[PDB]
RNA sequence: CCAUGAUAAGGAUUAUAAAUUGAAAGUGUUAAUAUCAUAAUCAAAAUUUAUUAUUUAUAUUAAAUAUGUAUGUGUAGAUAAAAUAAGAA
């Protein structure tokens, strides 16, 4: 949600957090891992799509 | 309505020059002819009328068109005989004499020391002022690429002006010869000079109760959902709807029984297919169009 | 009090000045005089105001009165004299404004614009939520949220 | 006929809180709308600002919205009453004429010939006289009658 | 102008320091176009509705013998990622390739992922006075 | 994609340097200014803020002063009489020869900043408790007002004989 | 006297800054000794804002005229731009010519306190015209600098 | 108006120098994104100091009575529930109804970059105290 | 996931202010009342007119749809949802004259020029 | 209030009447009408400005619908919006044009008819002036620029060009 | 065209684009020209059709006089056709009030909330149950009031779902 | 006086020259010949001036 | 790309009555000197340029895509504008 109207309403399961990597003692995000090599799929167009 | 206040016909001329005398002097010009031209044709109608008024028959046909209806004011078929619509007849041209009159009796009201043009009890036709179109022009005078304060100190105002003048005439009745005049002034105008036609006429519709019946509003209603956008492309026919004017006749079928189905009364469904005395099982049948 | 951020404040000469525009702008003249009319005290430096200012505004287009030379300059000290005393009439008139504006407000339990005293209240400046953090003029730190002055039930 | 503004001020050098002076986008203005309007700070030109804050177009339109919605709400609030759809025969007599829509025709008196010149459209009818007619399946009335004082009677403003 | 840096060199005027109307400018240089938000991540820069379909610009319109970059307002897709093929955009001075994949990137037009205006500066595109000029507004070491 | 070890080119450039100061240019220095007040003289700051007096403040004065009377509080009307008392006197005629100071020609250019920076340096200088054209203080002679306490309506039961 | 024989009426004429506000009274004597006066069908209170200052401006003609002002009826009607609140001196004056010029042609000779006393001249002033040279568009010249 | 000076040639091996700076500060760009969302989020779910101004009425009243009354026994649940954030927090008010009319109208609101500390905030320059380095617009703690 | 994030998802249909969702006994205080704060009331609600009762007038809406009056109460307005004015601002028809300083004229009409 | 939007069918009134709603729909498809239904019912507002006599800018009618987010993108913006074919930017496509007499006829038509003859350019008349003037006394300063260059590098059988001096 | 525009290649394109800017043709009747007895001998317009066809179109009549602009094509004679088209139709469905009663259209009343009169009773609504009632709650507040030191309505009669 | 004191209406502010001209080759026509004979104040009719006609007649 | 012409800006003493506080001395684009070269917008683009009035603390990104940055005692030096429906002697 932006800030707007139901930004009260985030949660912290929204966070991809096993996506990157945090320092321990800021409570801050280093580095980010990779998203593209592992990245599976069952979905890359819509499942309606037959091409 | 009587007087100033009606007619059968209107045209308004709307002259246009580039400077506001030029049109005020169009308009006298234009004006004083449309005086003459107008007063010659208006004499003339005045005289077929006087003719009209002294006497005639009356059409079988305008006779007939006084006869049709189902029930007159009196709940009958009423009989109009030629004496009474004669009697219209006269009382409409009448009243036109007094327009005719009228009209006359104006052109002749302006001479040369007396002549005002602008008010309508005056003078025929007579002329309204409108508006003058004015269109300010706001831009830099100045030609410097480096600073745009200095362009903006040399500004300059010049106007673009357009000025107009109206000329109403109000006719009894409609009169190509007059109409024709009236568009070929636009030949001999003053020097840089344009005009519009705006022509105000009254014309006969006809109301059809049969291609477009007045019917009770369907079983099942229409909702929200047939208005949405490209609802009137997708949806919708163009109004009229097609309503058949041709009935194939069932086997069992009879003359009352045909005239039942369709909603008629047997002699309608008779005399709009007068050809055919007897109806056979599988033959083509004109529905008579008043057929509910 | 409505308005709450910090101000610039304007020499009372400047403010004066102003003559019909504000300072003697009819409508706010009368509200200082119910003012002060409300707390019971009769407003004479108002009063002389107003008719300073009135007849300032009555004659204000017009051209001075022809100047003869003289050598004395008694003439020039004598409207000099009289112009400073006007202008002393109305230093005491905004001053009493200024004065009974703070006191009143005290009794209201109104929150002045930043860095404005109230006598018994706020004696150094009141300050809260300043675009600063600090107090501006005492350099001290402010806290959240804003002071209070006054005790809690309304 | 109003006092309040309804022109948000021109664009200027920067004002600042003064006697007889309040920066533009100032809290007081506006009922505080102002806080859609305002970039905060020594706004610094080259990197930084939302330019349609400092539009005078889209401001005044902005502000004209806001006046709009002002003025809707008190005359919403102004109203006593419903529009309720009532079949022709059990309206009032005033009523049973034709009446043209908004805008028109001439703004329409709802009976000269009974002394009453008023516009027909503002006219408002009491939920207790109409009863019979908006709830007919209840019986006994639901609203007790209004009960009208007597101009003939003596009483205290008579001096009796 | 000035200098000129392409043809309109010639041809235009600056006018100074000139007003324009309200989002109006003559040359639509987007100096914004990355200009990072947490927040407002997905209706900054981009389109207004989440069902508008993505530009004439993600897809091959007529017969191609291919292209030497992308438009900028393309959008970045998985198979941007994925696919493994040549992505180039005009940026200046000459092109800027996503060689380094992320789906971070995913959804976004590629105005977005390319900085216009970088905090690398060439020595040798300036004269001497602008290294000047570059020094004085502390840009520049010297 | 996954955050690189060292960064090329990224850090390499040269860091834009923190301003030294701020206002106009960034050039301006923090420091006391004129427009700063002072707490010290009399019950006003100096110069005063700003002040803006509202119909509001007037029915909540009203309401006030009210419910003063009706509890019998008479003290903080006599603070505020007092108060009025000390600062109202009328302002003595000056002496020819006596006038304020103008801003002297001839020393910067008329758009200059100097102009201003003298006016309110002046009237700073100039604190109502320094002004010396309004008589107060106890020896004071008020004809127009009354001395004290004793002397207002609600002590009217002792004036009665 | 110019008066309406049937209605009683007279109509003056007031103006202020060429444009912005042309008044025309309607000014009728009212033999129940209650008069009023009415600005585009508002009572004058409401419309002045109850601000004394202005509508003592239009009282004054029927002074000057030694006249009292309950015996007289007046409508005044805004021809000018119109805008929600006409309380404002500018606009105040206006409406002092408007009645005072209304006022003389109803009693002829209370025309001679009145011109004397300045009600029925006009003064002749505008806001300069807009022009985008100015920085606020009307008096203010742009930024200079030495080359 | 003079003839436009040429403009010097680009640079030697400047594109890729403009290459890898672009590249890499949008892989910058990835974490710091990443690192903004975080903050963004934690912002969000965590608690803030309450919105309202305790100078003006009806919030000045000692915390026993009125308006925190009808917070303590009505509203309080909510009031937890949205953390306090101003929002949420003004349009429950507006949705108590047992105030009314007043909430825009008499109460007064702390201003929004004060209003956005974090629950705890004892001194004013907190607001200068968040980090800098996530892009937030000052919706960080 | 859509209807969870309610103001990420503009369809390029939908207007503001968006409508809350209905509740039952709201309409009026006896029906409320019996509801919710004394629930032996005997009057379920206000007595209904058996005629219908337009809520929203002059505007009509369709029927079955759920729906708000204008907001009597300031804050209502205030606090909505309610967006501002911030790209340059279009209308369908003045559109084709550009903007108020190109004031595009096909035919120099007099602006009072009034169709027969 | 919000409240569900509600109507009465005819059928079960205490008295048959036309329901407004049901006249509306017959409004909707005489004149075909797009019925917008997500048309919030809180949102009338009229234009204040145009719509009050009180303000100068009085028009009478709605001259701006007051919506802030009102845009040229929108599908309802498209269906009531004024095609561009036959206004003034047809007007200016046709007669705004660099040889104003071009927009009346072809030049070679017109000088046809009227000259002989086609007729150069006044620009390029003062060219081909020009160099008749300055080739009479000066020579080579010159180039021999074509279109076409075959013509000079190879000319025809006969073209012997008289030797210059 | 006249002047300019009159006599060569662009007249025929200006003159089209006049004719263009001009196709509107504006349609109108008087109300009372309706009203008039049909063939049938029914009146063609009566009171309860005129208020329908009022009702149908809307800002399209004033002073009683019923005016359609028909702009829909390039061309007048198309636009009279058009324009005739829709006011034979607009006539038709008007006339349905001359079908029953059904038909007439609705008057729309501004009826008033219930008064202050009717309103005072909205205090007395169910008198004895809740005086009944409330010597019970008195016993309930008496009671929970011996422990804790504010009694809210909420321990009283008011009821609030926990879970 | 710049030019001969007559209604304006013989006037026309000059193309190009800052000057007016006369819309009749110099000739003249005084204000009598405007209004009706005698006319008080050279008036259309005597009894009011401009405002007062119109609000006489509404 | 050498290849003449022409309109800007720039207050300093013809004043009050029935009356204007903007000027000729010339600011890219315009008509007789030619003898290196296709450089021109129809989108979505790269800051060094004297010549520019920005929103400063109750409520803050919805339609063409539209600016992330500088809180620092209203604080150096140096500069800007105005006597015109306003109020200055
Ligand atoms: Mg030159
Ligand atoms: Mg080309």
């Amino acid at each position: 949600n932006r800030p707007e109207v139901a930004m009260h309403r985030n949660t912290v399961g929204l966070l991809p957090a096993h996506m990157w990597e945090t320092d321990k003692k800021t409570g801050k995000v280093k580095s980010v891992k990779d998203s593209v090599r592992d990245y599976q799929t069952k979905t890359p167009y819509p499942k309606w799509v037959q091409l | 309505e009587d007087g100033i206040r009606g007619s059968e016909v209107t045209y308004k001329i709307v002259l246009e020059g580039f400077w506001d005398h030029h049109v005020m002097k169009l308009a006298e010009d234009v004006c004083m002819f449309l005086k003459d031209v107008g007063r010659q044709i208006v004499e003339e109608k005045l005289v077929a009328v006087r003719r009209l008024l002294q006497g005639g028959a009356v059409d079988p046909e305008l006779l007939a068109a006084f006869n049709c209806a189902r029930a007159g004011p009196f709940g009958g078929l009423d009989e109009y005989d030629k004496e009474e619509v004669a009697n219209f007849l006269r009382s409409d041209l009448r009243r036109l004499e007094e327009q005719c009159l009228s009209v006359i009796n104006r052109c002749n009201v302006p001479v040369p020391g007396a002549t005002n043009i602008y008010d309508p009890h005056t003078s025929w036709p007579h002329v309204e002022k409108l508006e003058p179109w004015v269109r300010m022009a706001e831009f830099w005078t100045s030609s410097s690429d480096t600073s745009f304060t200095e362009l903006e100190m040399s500004t300059a105002h010049y106007e673009f002006r357009k000025f107009f003048r109206v000329i109403i005439c109000k006719l009894p009745f409609q009169s190509t010869e007059f109409e024709k005049r009236m568009y070929d002034i636009r030949h001999w105008l003053h020097r840089q000079t344009s005009c519009e036609f705006h022509t105000i006429y009254r014309r006969n519709v006809i109301h059809d109760s049969a291609v477009f019946p007045t019917e009770h509003d369907p079983a099942t209603p229409t909702t929200h959902e047939h208005h949405r956008m490209f609802s009137f492309a997708l949806d919708w026919q163009s109004a009229p709807v097609n309503r058949l004017s041709t009935d194939t006749v069932h086997e069992g079928e009879s003359w009352d029984a045909v005239a039942q189905r369709l909603g008629c009364s047997v002699g309608e469904l008779k005399d709009a297919n007068a050809e055919r005395e007897t109806i056979e099982a599988g033959v083509v049948i004109n529905v008579p169009v008043t057929a509910t | 009090n409505t308005f709450l951020t910090s101000s610039v404040a304007t020499p009372p000469i400047s403010v004066i000045r102003t003559g019909p525009k504000w300072w003697a702008d009819p409508e706010r003249m009368v509200r200082q005089k119910l003012m002060y009319f409300t707390l019971g005290v009769d407003q004479l430096p108002l009063r002389r105001t107003a008719v300073i200012q009135r007849d300032l505004q009555r004659f204000h287009m017009c051209k001075p009165p022809p100047r003869v030379g003289d050598s004395t300059g008694y003439k020039r000290s004598r409207a000099a004299q009289l112009n400073t005393w006007y202008r002393r009439i109305q230093y005491q008139e905004y001053h009493m404004q200024h004065l009974f504006t703070r006191h009143v407000w005290g009794l209201l339990r109104v929150y002045p614009g930043n860095t404005t005293k109230i006598q018994g209240k706020a004696d150094d400046g009141y300050v809260g939520y300043d675009s600063v953090p600090f107090h501006r003029y005492n350099r001290a730190p402010l806290p959240f949220p804003a002071r209070e002055l006054y005790e809690r039930r309304k | 006929v109003s006092t309040g503004e309804f022109d948000h001020p021109p664009f200027q050098f920067r004002q600042r809180h003064t006697f007889n002076t309040t920066p533009l986008h100032d809290a007081n203005r506006f009922g505080g709308r102002t806080a859609y309007l305002r970039e905060i700070g020594p706004v610094n030109i080259k990197k930084q600002g939302r330019r349609f804050k400092k539009d005078p177009r889209t401001v005044q339109f902005n502000v004209d919205v806001w006046c709009a919605q002002q003025t809707l709400r008190k005359r919403w609030k102004q109203r006593d009453w419903e529009v309720i759809e009532i079949p022709f025969r059990l309206v009032p007599r005033e009523q049973q004429r034709v009446i043209p829509e908004l805008y028109t025709d001439i703004p329409q008196m709802t009976d000269p010939a009974r002394n009453d010149f008023s516009n027909i459209r503002n006219k408002v009818y009491d939920r207790e006289e109409l009863q019979g007619v908006l709830f007919p399946a209840a019986g006994a009335m639901l609203y007790p009658p209004l009960q009208r004082v007597d101009k003939q009677a003596m009483t205290l403003d008579k001096y009796l | 102008l000035k200098i000129a840096k392409s043809a309109f060199g010639f041809y235009l005027a600056r006018r100074g320091q000139r007003k324009y109307p309200f989002l109006r400018r003559p040359h639509i240089k987007n100096t914004h176009s990355m200009n990072p938000s947490a927040p407002y991540f997905w209706s900054f820069m981009t389109a207004k509705s989440q069902m508008a379909f993505l530009p004439e610009e993600n897809y091959i319109t007529g017969d191609w013998t291919g292209k030497f970059f992308v438009s900028k307002r393309q959008v970045y897709t998985l198979q941007h990622a994925t696919s493994g093929a040549k992505v180039r955009v005009k940026s200046f001075p000459s092109i800027f390739e996503f060689n380094s994949p992320s789906r971070w990137n995913i959804g976004k037009e590629m105005n977005t992922l390319t900085k216009p205006r970088m905090d690398l500066i060439d020595e040798q595109m300036l004269t001497k006075k602008q290294r000047l000029d570059y020094v004085r507004a502390g840009l520049l070491p010297k | 994609t996954a955050t690189p070890e060292r960064f090329s080119v990224l850090g390499t450039t040269h860091p834009k340097p923190k301003r030294t100061g701020f206002g106009r240019n960034n050039k301006m220095r923090s420091k006391p200014s004129d427009n700063v007040a002072w707490y010290d003289k009399g019950p006003v700051e100096w110069l005063p803020r700003p002040v803006r007096l509202t119909y509001d403040h007037l029915d909540q004065l009203q309401q006030w002063t009210m419910r003063a009377t009706l509890d019998g509080r008479t003290e903080e009307f006599n603070r505020i009489r007092d108060l009025h008392r000390e600062w109202s006197q009328h302002p003595l005629m000056p002496v020819l020869g006596d006038v304020e100071p103008k801003f002297p020609l001839n020393l910067f250019k008329q758009n200059h900043r100097a102009k201003k920076r003298f006016l309110v340096r002046w009237h700073k200088a100039n604190t109502p408790a320094n002004w010396l054209w309004m008589p107060r203080g106890p020896t004071v002679v008020t004809p127009l007002h009354r001395t004290n306490p004793t002397q207002y309506p609600e002590n009217w039961k002792q004036m009665v004989q | 006297a110019e008066v309406d024989p049937e209605t009683g009426i007279a109509v003056g004429r007031g103006c202020a800054d060429g444009e912005k506000y042309h008044f025309t009274a309607l000014l009728r004597e009212n033999r129940d000794h209650n008069g009023i006066i009415t600005v585009m069908g508002k009572p004058l209170s409401l419309v002045l804002d109850n601000k004394a200052w202005l509508m003592e401006m239009v009282l004054m003609p029927f002074d000057e005229a030694n006249l009292d002002y309950r015996d007289f009826d007046a409508h005044i009607v805004s021809e000018g731009h119109a805008m929600p609140s006409i309380a404002n001196e500018i606009a105040a004056f206006a409406l002092r010519m408007a009645v005072a010029n209304a006022l003389v042609k109803l009693i002829p000779l209370t025309r001679i306190p009145l011109k004397k006393s300045g009600l029925l001249s006009v003064d002749r002033r505008r806001e300069r015209g807009q022009f985008p040279g100015y920085l606020d568009g009307k008096k203010v010249k742009r930024r200079f600098a030495k080359r | 108006w003079a003839k436009p000076k040429k403009r010097p040639k680009v640079g030697q091996g400047f594109h890729e120098k403009a290459q890898k700076w672009r590249e890499e500060y949008l892989l910058d760009r990835h974490r710091a994104l990443a690192d903004s969302l975080r903050a963004y989020v934690e912002f969000s779910t965590s608690k803030r100091v309450e919105p309202w101004d305790a100078r003006f009425k009806p919030f000045d009243r000692i915390e026993k009575d009125g308006v925190y009354v009808l917070m303590r026994y009505m509203m309080e649940e909510k009031l937890q529930l949205c953390n306090y954030h101003h929002r949420p927090v003004k349009r429950l008010f507006c949705n108590i109804g047992l105030m009314g009319p007043q909430i825009t109208t008499k109460a007064r609101w702390k201003p929004y970059r004060f209003a956005t500390n974090p629950a705890g905030t004892s001194k004013a320059e907190r607001m200068y105290q968040r980090d800098k380095t996530v892009y937030t617009h000052g919706h960080n703690d | 996931n859509a209807e969870r994030f309610p103001h990420e998802y503009h369809t390029p249909t939908s207007r503001f202010p968006p409508t809350p969702s209905e509740t039952p006994a709201t309409q009026d205080w006896m029906a409320y009342t019996a509801k919710y704060l004394d629930k032996q009331f005997t009057i379920s609600a206000e007595p209904a007119p058996v005629y219908n009762v337009n809520k929203l007038w002059p505007m009509q809406q369709i029927p079955g749809k759920v729906d708000q009056t204008p907001f009597e109460e300031d804050q209502t307005w205030l606090l909505h949802s309610i967006p501002v004015q911030q790209l340059e601002m279009h209308h369908h028809e003045k559109d084709l004259q550009d903007l108020p300083f190109i004031n595009h004229e096909q035919f120099p009409r007099s602006l009072e020029w009034n169709a027969p | 209030g919000v409240h569900r939007v509600g109507y009465t069918h005819p059928s079960t009134l205490p008295v048959p009447c036309a329901q407004r709603w049901d006249l509306r729909l017959a409004r909707a498809r005489i004149f075909q009408e797009y019925i917008e239904e997500k048309a919030p019912g809180a949102w009338q507002l009229e234009d204040e400005r145009s719509m009050s006599p009180e303000f100068k800018t009085f028009t009478g009618y709605p001259m701006r619908d007051m919506r802030p987010g009102y845009g040229q993108n929108l599908p309802d913006y498209i269906m009531k919006k004024r095609l561009p074919n036959n206004t003034h930017y047809e007007l200016f496509a046709r007669r705004d044009i660099p040889n104003e007499d071009n927009a009346m006829y072809g030049k070679y038509l017109y000088d046809m008819t009227v000259h002989g003859t086609s007729l150069p350019s006044t620009y390029r008349m003062h060219k081909d002036i020009n160099k008749a003037q300055r080739n009479d006394r000066k020579l080579s300063g010159n180039r021999f620029k074509v279109l076409c260059s075959s013509g000079a590098k190879n000319p025809p059988s006969g073209w012997e060009p008289i030797p210059d001096a | 065209d006249n002047l300019q525009y009159k006599r060569y290649d662009w007249q025929g394109w200006y003159q089209r684009m006049l004719d263009v800017h001009n196709r509107n043709v504006s349609l109108r009747c008087r109300i009372c020209d309706l009203q008039r007895l049909d063939g049938n001998g029914v009146q063609f317009v009566d009171m309860q059709t005129e208020r329908r066809l009022r009702i149908l179109a809307q800002h399209r009549v004033g002073m009683g006089v019923l005016k359609l602009d028909a702009d829909k094509y390039e061309d007048q004679a198309d636009n009279v056709t058009f324009g005739t088209t829709k006011l034979s139709e607009l006539l038709a469905d008007a006339r349905k009030a001359q079908l029953g009663e059904e038909y007439w259209p609705s008057v729309e009343l501004k009826v008033r909330k219930p008064s202050g009169q009717s309103k005072a009773h909205y205090s007395l609504i169910d008198n004895e149950r809740i005086e009944k009632r409330s010597r019970e709650l008195y016993e309930k507040y008496r009671d929970a009031k011996k422990r804790s030191l504010f009694v809210t309505p909420m321990e009283t009669w008011l009821e609030v779902k926990g879970m | 006086l710049v030019r001969p004191d007559v209604p304006e209406d013989q006037y026309v502010d000059s193309w190009y020259i800052c000057t007016s001209m006369t819309h009749h080759m110099g000739d003249y026509r005084p204000w009598s010949a405007s209004a009706p004979p005698n006319a008080f104040r050279f008036r259309p009719f005597n009894e009011f001036d401009a405002k007062g006609r119109e609000y006489v007649q509404y």
